[PDB]
């Protein structure tokens, strides 16, 4: 897909095989659909805050801070 | 009158925003920024100190696998100096520690710790001495993702404490009370590296369950 390989590139991604590259887009389909809602719920008074995609996009929120 | 608020940014205490990468050194980029606080109150000059000396060098710390920002301050001390980034540059990788005294950017007299808990020891800290470094829980969906606004996330827990930032000043922002924190994740996540975190909330995220900076 045109915006997953923007993406890649732009942050400079390599995946070590087609299972772990999937693997990795399938998290990412995970958070922009996560990022949506949050701002979705933001524009309603939900929350005091809101989120966009960023280098991190492929990691789990655990991940980022763990291993 | 005017509002209590602070930002050491608009004072020149900040060096730019920096990128620790695939390495846990968030520790080591806390206390390079308290210290770059301090060496700018003391000598009127701003530069970058190496969070790498720290990484390589600080024996009670495990370089990219964590470490505290008490522990860095007592290494300065000892060492009788941190170099500057300069002089010891960050390559995001543990290495042997090649301290040289000819790059000596900063020293260190010992360090303090804000009393667990208490945000209003920790805003009369950063008010009085300058940026402070903290540790929170950074293990959410909603601080990965965070872009904008005041970070207040109910789910944070203030026990689980994962990550060392900075906080360079407060305020509020739309009736929302924060602290202005400066992250080691590049200009890329969130505010070009910064987020507000909820103020007065009950400690949110455990901003000021483990609060320290160096004495200089
Ligand atoms: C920051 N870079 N950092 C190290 C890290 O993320 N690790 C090693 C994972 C981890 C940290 C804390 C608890 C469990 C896992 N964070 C860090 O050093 O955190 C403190 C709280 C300052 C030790
Ligand atoms: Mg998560």
């Amino acid at each position: 897909d045109t915006h997953w390989e923007l993406w890649k590139k732009t942050h400079r991604k390599q995946y070590n095989n087609k299972v772990d590259e999937i693997s990795r887009r399938l998290i990412w389909e995970k958070n922009l659909k996560y990022i949506s809602i949050h701002n979705l719920e933001a524009s309603l008074g939900v929350h005091t805050y809101e989120l966009a995609m960023n280098h991190l996009g492929d990691m789990t929120s655990e991940e980022v801070v763990q291993k | 009158r005017a509002p209590d608020s602070v930002d050491y940014r608009k004072k020149g205490y900040v060096t730019p925003v920096k990128n620790q990468g695939q390495c846990g050194s968030c520790w080591a980029f806390s206390s390079v920024g308290a210290l770059e606080g301090q060496l700018k109150k003391k000598t009127g000059k701003l530069l970058n100190l190496s969070p790498q000396n720290l990484v390589d060098c600080v024996s009670e710390n495990d370089g990219c696998g964590g470490g505290y920002m008490t522990n860095a301050f007592q290494y300065v001390q000892k060492n009788r100096g941190i170099d500057s980034e300069d002089a010891y540059p960050y390559v995001g990788q543990e290495e042997s520690c090649m301290y040289n005294p000819t790059g000596k950017a900063a020293k260190c007299r010992g360090y303090r710790e804000i009393p667990e808990g208490n945000e209003k020891a920790l805003k009369r800290a950063v008010a009085r001495v300058g940026p402070v470094s903290v540790a929170i829980d950074a293990s959410l969906t909603s601080f990965q993702f965070y872009s904008k606004g005041v970070y207040y996330d109910e789910s944070c827990n203030s026990d689980n404490l994962n990550h060392a930032v900075l906080a360079v000043g407060y305020g509020i922002q739309k009736g929302n009370k924060h602290w202005i924190i400066k992250n080691s994740w590049g200009e890329n996540w969130g505010n070009k590296g910064y987020i507000l975190m909820a103020r007065n909330k009950n400690n949110a995220c455990g901003i000021a369950n483990l609060a320290s900076f160096p004495k200089m």
